[PDB]
This record gives C-alpha cells, structure tokens and sequence, in this order.
C-alpha cells in the first residue's frame, strides 16, 4: 500500500508537468496558423491573385 | 462506558480516523492531515499560476 | 491535540472538549474544501485546453 501511494504521488507529479507543457505547445501551433492565415492568405496571396 | 468515550468518538469521526486504531495514532494522523492541507494549498497555487 | 489543530498559541484561557471537536471538524472541512477547489481548478484548466 505504501509503495503504491508513493507511485501515485510520482505519477501525479508527472501528470502536472505534462498539463503545464501541453497548453503552451497548442498556443505555439495556433500562433503559427494565425500567421499563415492573416499574413499569407488574407494579405500576401490575396494581393497576388488580384494583380 | 468510559467518561470521555463519547467525546473522543466524536473527534475520531471528525478527523476520519477509524475507531479500531490505537489512541496513540490520533496526533500523528492529525499532523499528516495538516501536512496534506499544506500540500493541497501548494498544488492549488501552482495550478492557478499555471492557468 | 488542541495546539496541533488551532496552530494559534492564542492562550485561550479555557479549552473545552466541544471546542476541540469543532476545530477537528474544521480541519476536515478545510481539506475537503481545498480538494473541491482543486477539482474546479482542474475543470477550468480542462476547458481552457478544450
């Protein structure tokens, strides 16, 4: 029981670390897609297609 | 039938200590509960900061 | 036991057994309340991630 409780605490610590890193990685992806949509598709490419 | 049985029965139930446990365990158990409270507060603060 | 639960060396001149049971109930409630807050915080976090 004591060993399983220690394992539980370790797993919990790891889970908390992963929950801290995951949202930041999603935000970086969102930031890249936003750049592609706003700077490339709505602006750069739209001007090119018009000309 | 001990004079203080009813009072301590109430204390054991309040701290969620089983009645079969030895009376010498009550202070150690309460100390651990306090330790847990500190840990939960620290976890909440860390998580609130992370969010 | 009373010192361990109340923390506050407030030299209360008269310690009662009823007071002792109340402070013990408070600790249990504080832990339960903290666990509930953590659960809420976990939901908030999960919503943000979704």
């Amino acid at each position: 029981l004591q060993n399983e409780q220690e394992k539980h605490q370790e797993m919990r610590a790891l889970l908390e670390k992963q929950q801290e890193i995951y949202p930041h990685v999603l935000l970086r992806c969102l930031s890249l897609l936003r750049q592609a949509a706003s700077e490339l598709r709505l602006r750069a490419q739209s001007d090119i297609d018009r000309i | 039938h001990a004079p203080y049985y009813g009072i301590f029965k109430g204390i054991y139930e309040s701290v969620r200590l089983p009645l079969y446990k030895a009376p010498e365990s009550v202070l150690s158990h309460v100390a651990d509960m306090k330790k847990q409270l500190f840990f939960l507060r620290s976890q909440l603060s860390s998580r609130s900061e992370a969010i | 036991l009373y010192q361990l639960l109340d923390g506050d060396n407030t030299q209360k001149l008269f310690r009662t057994y009823d007071g002792l049971e109340s402070v013990a109930q408070k600790l249990s409630q504080d832990i339960a309340s903290m666990r509930d807050q953590l659960e809420v915080s976990e939901q908030e976090h999960s919503l943000l991630l979704s």
